[PDB]
């Protein structure tokens, strides 16, 4: 089964600043029929049920325009803030599509 | 990469009677109200057809009953196949079905038909491998998923492609090097049987191969409506479609051409002493 | 706009069955497939599997291979979880989900949350 490792655990920055989170994999995410690569990212709040972020790298879905730009590889995803936002506080994980089960990361805290 | 769809080898197969079925022009030439003799390898009458069924079985039963066994080719095959959806989509003649010997795929999506005759290292079970949607309600691509490698190709050939609605026969015959297939598609609406009639098949296509055949496989396509890329082998259905497979052999027979050119009836001179008499007589 | 109904926070006596219930509204349960959450703040959140109404079957994961069983039925737009009998495991929070067909999951209830005495 695949497994999921985030970083950093947790890290706090000021509002306007730059962050980025990262999260490794132990086995590649590429699919050769599709070429797609069968991953997503989650925000959630204390006490919020998990909602999805937009997979496949095209994080962008009604919201706040452009809020978390990402970036992903076959072993190798991370998720980048060009400027930290002060009503956003928020917590993060890291899960794949390619086999059973759908792995969950570590998670990951951002403080302000 | 195929993952194997049953477990199990072979369930106990039973046979229909093929009245008067797999009937072919011999030659390419027009007769008006003419009883005629050709001595070629036609299918027998009233012989016993293996009749197949690849079927979603009863959930009472094992989960997985459609079948595609590696049948003998002897002296050529006679092919029909009463469905919808286009289940059956192609079929492999080979010798030993395998990389060291070539072998010829002859496979048809709905809008073309591709035939390769190439070394190819196959799969156990072949499959085209469809997929569907709920939210679109529309069919999808399709996975090949029929060969590991291709390798040393020496032809290849592209044409327009060739209850129950569609009854489809094809003969297969590989003689002097070449190999020819002979078609004929007609609605029918009898759900289970073989229908009471004559039908003739025309000329296809015959192709230079020059390749040994000795063995056939049908190729079916199966349809699951979830894809995960990790896991695969299970949440395929067949539908219901149903295939049958008989057996050509060096006969006689008596053809009766119509007005209009057609072939409406035709005499088996070995069935009995009475067809025989028919056939003398003529 | 999709939201869906769950059960409430439950308070239960180990070493018996339990059940949950997952409602929509907007489409038909036939339309989507349906997954099941279990969450834990320590030992993290867990994967169930998935059932499909149209089917009449059920794909499980392995970890809940034993010990669970779901069901559905068209006539509610409703979903069902259940367990054979009640561990430490299984005192939990649980969850929903809604996966599109070569896709992701897409809803995620308000959860149900399972403590024991
Ligand atoms: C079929 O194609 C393969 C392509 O690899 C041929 O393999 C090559 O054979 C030549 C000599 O014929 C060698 O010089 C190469 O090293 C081989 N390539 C490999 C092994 O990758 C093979 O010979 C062909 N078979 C024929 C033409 O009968
Ligand atoms: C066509 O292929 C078949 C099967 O590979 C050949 O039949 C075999 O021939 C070898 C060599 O004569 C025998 O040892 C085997 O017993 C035969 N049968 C089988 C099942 O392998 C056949 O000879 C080939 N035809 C030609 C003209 O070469
Ligand atoms: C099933 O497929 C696997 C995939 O490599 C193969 O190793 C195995 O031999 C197959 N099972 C058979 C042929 O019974
Ligand atoms: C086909 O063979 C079976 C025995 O395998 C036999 O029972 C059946 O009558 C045969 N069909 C004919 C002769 O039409
Ligand atoms: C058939 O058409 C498909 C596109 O629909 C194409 O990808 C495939 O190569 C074609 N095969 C032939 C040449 O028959
Ligand atoms: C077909 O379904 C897919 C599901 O991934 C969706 O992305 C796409 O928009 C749908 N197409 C149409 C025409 O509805």
């Amino acid at each position: 089964d695949i497994v999921m490792s985030q970083s950093p655990s947790s890290l706090a920055v000021s509002v306007g600043e730059k962050v980025t989170m990262s999260c490794q994999s132990s086995q590649s995410l590429l699919y050769s029929n599709n070429e797609k690569n069968y991953l997503a990212w989650y925000q959630q709040k204390p006490g919020h049920s998990p909602k999805l972020l937009l997979y496949w790298a095209s994080t962008r879905e009604s919201g706040v325009p452009d809020r978390f730009t990402g970036s992903g590889s076959g072993t190798a995803f991370t998720l980048t803030i060009s400027s930290v936002k002060a009503e956003d506080l928020a917590v993060y994980y890291c899960q794949q599509y390619y086999n059973y089960p759908y792995t969950f990361g570590g998670g990951t805290k951002l403080e302000i | 990469q195929c993952v194997n769809l049953t477990t199990r080898t072979q369930l106990p197969p039973a046979y229909t009677n093929s009245f008067t079925r797999g009937v072919y022009y011999p030659d390419k030439v027009f007769r008006s109200s003419v009883l005629h003799s050709t001595q070629d390898l036609f299918l027998p009458f009233f012989s016993n057809v293996t009749w197949f069924h690849a079927i979603h079985v009863s959930g009472t039963n094992g989960t997985k009953r459609f079948d595609n066994p590696v049948l003998p080719f002897n002296d050529g095959v006679y092919f029909a196949s009463t469905e919808k959806s286009n289940i059956i989509r192609g079929w492999i003649f080979g010798t030993t079905l395998d990389s060291k010997t070539q072998s010829l795929l002859i496979v048809n999506n709905a809008t073309n038909v591709v035939i390769k005759v190439c070394e190819f290292q196959f799969c156990n079970d072949p499959f085209l491998g469809v997929y569907y949607h709920k939210n679109n309600k529309s069919w999808m691509e399709s996975e090949f998923r029929v060969y590991s490698s291709a390798n040393n190709c020496t032809f290849e050939y592209v044409s327009q492609p060739f209850n129950f609605k569609n009854l489809r026969e094809f003969v297969f015959k590989n003689i002097d090097g070449y190999f020819k297939i002979y078609s004929k598609h007609t609605p029918i609406n009898l759900v289970r049987d073989l229908p009471q009639g004559f039908s003739a098949l025309e000329p296809l296509v015959d192709l230079p191969i020059g390749i040994n055949i000795t063995r056939f496989q049908t190729l079916l396509a199966l349809h699951r409506s979830y894809l995960t890329p990790g896991d695969s082998s299970s949440g395929w259905t067949a539908g219901a479609a149903a295939y049958y497979v008989g057996y050509l052999q060096p006969r006689t027979f008596l053809l009766k051409y119509n007005e209009n050119g057609t072939i409406t009836d035709a005499v088996d001179c070995a069935l009995d002493p009475l067809s025989e008499t028919k056939c003398t007589l003529k | 706009e999709v939201q869906l109904q769950q059960s409430g926070a439950e308070l239960v006596r180990p070493g018996a069955l339990v059940k949950l219930s997952c409602k929509a509204s907007g489409f038909n349960i036939k339309d989507y497939f349906v997954h099941w959450v279990k969450q834990r703040p320590v030992q993290g959140l867990e994967w169930i599997g998935w059932i499909d109404p149209e089917n009449g079957n059920t794909i499980y994961g392995p970890k809940f291979q034993g010990k669970a069983s779901l069901a559905a039925d068209t006539s509610s737009n409703t979903g069902y979880l259940q367990l054979s009998s009640l561990t430490s495991e299984d005192t939990a929070v649980y969850y929903c989900a809604r996966w599109d067909g070569y896709e992701t999951l897409d809803y995620w209830g308000q959860g149900t949350s399972v403590t024991v005495s």
